[PDB]
RNA sequence: UUGACAUUGUGAAGAGACAUAGUUUC
RNA sequence: GUUCUUUGUAAAGUGCCUUCGAAGAGUCGAGUUGUUUGGGAAUGCAGCUCUAAGUGGGUGGUAAAUUCCAUCUAAAGCUAA
RNA sequence: UUGACCUCAAAUCAGGUAGGAGUACCCGCUGAACUUAAGCAUAUCAAUAAGCGGAGGAAAAGAAACCAACCGGGAUUGCCUUAGUAACGGCGAGUGAAGCGGCAAAAGCUCAAAUUUGAAAUCUGGUACCUUCGGUGCCCGAGUUGUAAUUUGGAGAGGG
């Protein structure tokens, strides 16, 4: 940051000599591991596609990403969790039939 | 819930505790309000510290 | 171990594996009665990290408890009210499916104390689902020093309480500001609001 | 029921209050006990405290960042570096607390250094259970009272490069406000081809 | 109390001086705020002008604190200063030593400037100026400092 | 009462699209 | 305060380098319906339909698309005043 | 033919546990209308009364999927304030909370997910003996569809 050092404006605020604290890893909750990346990816090999994704993989063939996001963005929670699905199927696609 | 205690100014208590206490001398006053004093020493009453 | 792929695949709910499965599990348990005890879990997985442990003490109950919703039960509609309060059909419990299941199953096994339970399977008349029950008379359990917490009398009957997961969700309670209303448990903190703090010397 | 020139009320006693009236007929009831029952503590506590070493803190908002105020507990940053690690220091009657973050080195130090003063004005005891009796100060942070951080001096010499104040004021007002629409003149400057 | 009240006095007095003709029953107008915009009327505008209806934006979740800011008025300025070091100052004040005053710390949020300081040079620091506050310091020979 | 969706799976002829190869829909 | 057995080829605490770092799904979330809330394009709750992800996820009190930033880590658990 | 294993049954099997009561206070479910509005339907009374389930000496909440937006704070409960405020409402009648600040009290933690794999290291019961809220030897059983140790995100593990 460092700040203006003045109550109002485009980086408010009194100054301090900063400190910067070594991270949590409650912060990297999300973050992946090699151990998920092999289960989650071999049970996919497995267990294969759903119903929805299916005719997801198909839209994008024959429809394009737009017709295959607004489908997905009914099917699932909403729109950024659709996009980053139709994501995960064009790469599904490129994988297997494609290189 | 009654209102039964009174919240009197923190002021006003002292200035009522004061001229209480500036009253215990005042002879008259001591003598008007009951208290045989009609023949002690002098008003106020000072004992020794050995009391 | 083979937890964390179980974990996995039970995500996948309509694989064409996993929904093969479901059909013939959901036909097997309507067969049998509706409270009815189970030899292991069918989820070990998912069983285990709600807190089971394959040591003795340790029983598994599965149940089926009817969906939809709660049909005011008054005699022909009839409401006698207001109208705001003709309500009789589109009406829906505040427990949950899951609530009403441990219920029926720890007033079945008073004994036991129930610990949790997980969704199993449904179809359309029907939600089923496995709770998990600890034998706190049971002397492994008193002796382990995790577990004997339970054995405790403030944790007699706590799913009727609505103190497992799942009341505890029902219930209301997380921290912040979705959850003013119930956090500190909805009407003990109405009747805070609601009571005349009259102080010795009024302020 | 409206009439005369008052103001209007607003007194909310329509629900059936005569229910949940809390007079405080004990207040007096409850400090005695209150007091009673703190000696029982020291009492029992042995030589120890009554309170945990708090830490400064400098307080959350506009209106109250001006003053600093003691804390809940000492952050693993700052008990590592006055030089103990936090489970005994737990011991030692002293407050940790592993969610409370370091990015201010004036509130760091203050606190390591306030560390110190408490390693340094106490005893422990040996384990042994020998008892060597010495006798109790109540309360840590009486002893220890967290103060107010002097920002200047009393009298200095004036310093006048001329420019308002109120005018960088407005002005940094205005360079805020505009912040955004000047940005898409920049990137509809950039769409000129 | 009891015995200085009035209901002491109209003991005897048959109606207790509410009225023989119109009595005192139980809620003549309705209760409360009952009909203010029809029998009630007149007491409500004039008495209570815009009592009905609404203005401006809504804000949800306001909190004040947020808007925080005392304002202090040129007009004291100098109280901010304790007592016996402040005549030190008025005498005696110019650059090189002109007494500094923490507003902030003072607990104030603006200057404002409600006129006629002494000439005597004052270092200011504030969190907000009115433009003409931090003028007629400029005036003393003072200059205002911004912090947060 | 009437429609959609969920329970609801398996074949076959016939219609319907990349627009006259069969994944999808009646 | 004492007194006896020493629990030990045990147990724990800290410093540098290295590789990692597993973290709860018919859940979160979405639609709808009913309810409730100060919560306002919807505060919680529940029923049915839909139903995830891992640089993810929730929250950021006005709906949406875009780019950021901030903050915590749900869907299991115990606990005195 | 003999032996298991899974699943399921039966005994006046060996030993246990649930019920009813009470219910001021507590955790839930369910759920009014009188009333106010000078009529009344929304609203209000009220997330009250009645009805139903479940605890305790307290219950519950509790060590953040928090508050924030600061120079940031740091489990939960309660009091003083916030405030009859932001907001809600035939925007009518009426309603109506939170963050901060002072104080009271303070206290922290546990699993799931991990290969002990050079040795299930764990455990109810039966029994014999003793220093019996327990200890040891031994047998039957439990348990690998995972009992212990280890680890719980503040971390933490493995090699060095
Ligand atoms: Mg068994
Ligand atoms: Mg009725
Ligand atoms: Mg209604
Ligand atoms: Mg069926
Ligand atoms: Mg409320
Ligand atoms: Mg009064
Ligand atoms: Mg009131
Ligand atoms: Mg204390
Ligand atoms: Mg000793
Ligand atoms: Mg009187
Ligand atoms: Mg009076
Ligand atoms: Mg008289
Ligand atoms: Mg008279
Ligand atoms: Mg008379
Ligand atoms: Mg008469
Ligand atoms: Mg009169
Ligand atoms: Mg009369
Ligand atoms: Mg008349
Ligand atoms: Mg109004
Ligand atoms: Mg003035
Ligand atoms: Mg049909
Ligand atoms: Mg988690
Ligand atoms: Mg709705
Ligand atoms: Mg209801
Ligand atoms: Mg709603
Ligand atoms: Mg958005
Ligand atoms: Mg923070
Ligand atoms: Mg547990
Ligand atoms: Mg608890
Ligand atoms: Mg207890
Ligand atoms: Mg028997
Ligand atoms: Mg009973
Ligand atoms: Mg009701
Ligand atoms: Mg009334
Ligand atoms: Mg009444
Ligand atoms: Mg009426
Ligand atoms: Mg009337
Ligand atoms: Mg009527
Ligand atoms: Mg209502
Ligand atoms: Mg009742
Ligand atoms: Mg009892
Ligand atoms: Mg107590
Ligand atoms: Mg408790
Ligand atoms: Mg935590
Ligand atoms: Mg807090
Ligand atoms: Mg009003
Ligand atoms: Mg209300
Ligand atoms: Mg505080
Ligand atoms: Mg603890």
């Amino acid at each position: 940051t460092v700040k203006t050092g003045i109550a109002i404006g485009l980086n408010k605020g009194k100054k301090v000599t900063s400190m910067t604290p070594a991270p949590k890893i409650s912060y990297k909750k999300g973050a992946a591991s090699n151990r998920t990346k092999f289960v989650r990816s071999l049970v996919r090999e497995i267990a294969g596609l759903s119903p929805y994704e299916r005719r997801l993989i198909d839209l994008i063939r024959n429809s394009g990403e737009k017709r295959a996001r607004k489908v997905a963005k009914k099917r699932l929670g909403s729109f950024t969790r659709a996009k980053a699905k139709v994501e995960e199927m064009n790469n599904i696609i490129a994988a297997s039939r494609r290189h | 819930w009654r209102k039964w205690n009174v919240k009197v100014n923190h002021n006003e208590k002292r200035y009522a505790t004061a001229s209480a206490i500036a009253a215990t001398a005042v002879a008259s006053l001591v003598l008007a309000r009951g208290h045989r004093v009609e023949k002690i020493p002098e008003i106020p009453l000072v004992v020794s510290t050995d009391l | 171990g083979a937890y964390k792929y179980l974990e996995e695949l039970q995500r996948k709910k309509q694989s064409d594996v996993l929904r093969f499965l479901q059909r013939v599990r959901v036909w097997e348990y309507r067969q049998k009665n509706v409270i009815h005890r189970a030899a292991r879990p069918t989820r070990p997985d998912k069983a285990r990290r709600l807190g089971y442990k394959a040591k003795q003490g340790f029983v598994i109950y599965r149940v089926r408890v009817r969906r939809g919703n709660r049909k005011r039960p008054v005699p022909k509609g009839a409401t006698y009210g207001k109208p705001t309060n003709q309500g009789v059909n589109e009406l829906k419990y505040q427990r949950s499916l899951r609530a009403t299941a441990e219920e029926r199953v720890g007033r079945r096994a008073a004994n036991l104390r129930v610990l949790n339970s997980y969704w199993v399977n449904q179809d359309s008349t029907y939600k089923y689902f496995e709770v998990i029950l600890v034998d706190p008379q049971h002397k492994a359990i008193r002796r382990d020093a995790r577990y004997n917490w339970i054995c405790d009398p403030v944790h007699k009957h706590r799913e009727a309480r609505g103190l497992t997961a799942t009341g505890k969700k029902s219930r209301g309670i997380n921290k912040g500001h979705k959850f003013n209303n119930t956090k500190a448990g909805r009407r003990k903190t109405w009747k805070r609001q609601n009571t005349l703090s009259l102080w010795r010397y009024r302020k | 029921a409206i009439s005369k020139n008052l103001p209007i009320l607003k007194n909310h006693f329509r629900k059936h209050w005569q229910e949940r009236v809390k007079v405080h007929f004990d207040q007096a009831g409850k400090k005695v006990s209150r007091r009673n029952a703190r000696a029982t503590r020291a009492a029992k506590i042995a030589p120890r405290p009554l309170d945990l070493l708090r830490p400064v803190v400098r307080a959350p908002t506009v209106k109250y960042n001006r003053k600093v105020r003691a804390g809940r507990g000492f952050t693993l940053a700052e008990v590592k570096a006055a030089g103990l690690t936090a489970a005994y220091a737990r011991t030692i009657g002293i407050a940790v607390d592993h969610r409370r973050q370091n990015r201010n080195q004036e509130i760091f130090d203050a606190n390591v250094q306030r560390l110190k003063e408490y390693q340094s004005k106490i005893i422990v005891f040996p384990r042994n259970g020998k008892a060597p009796e010495a006798e109790q100060v109540l309360s840590a942070a009486a002893t220890f009272p967290i103060a107010q951080p002097a920002t200047d001096v009393e009298a200095r010499a004036v310093q006048d490069n001329g420019e308002s104040a109120f005018r960088t004021l407005r002005l940094a007002r205005s360079e805020k406000k505009f912040r955004g629409i000047r940005e898409k003149r920049a990137r509809e400057k950039a769409e000129a081809e | 109390p009891s015995r200085f009240t009035k209901t002491r006095k109209h003991r005897g007095h048959v109606s207790a001086g509410k009225g023989r003709i119109g009595k005192h029953r139980k809620h003549p107008g309705g209760r409360g705020m009952a009909g203010g915009q029809h029998h009630h009327r007149i007491n409500m505008d004039k008495y209570h002008p815009g009592y009905f209806g609404k203005v401006g934006m809504r804000y949800f979740h306001k909190q004040q604190a947020h808007f925080w800011k005392p304002v202090l008025n040129l007009d004291k300025l100098w109280t901010l200063i304790p007592e016996d070091k402040r005549d030190q100052y008025l005498k005696s004040a110019s650059k090189e030593t002109a007494p500094v005053i923490d507003t902030l710390a003072a607990g104030y949020g603006k200057i404002l400037g409600k006129g006629r300081i002494p000439n005597v040079p004052v270092i200011v620091k504030a969190r907000f100026v009115s433009k003409l506050a931090e003028e007629k310091i400029r005036a003393a020979g003072g200059v205002v400092e911004l912090i947060a």
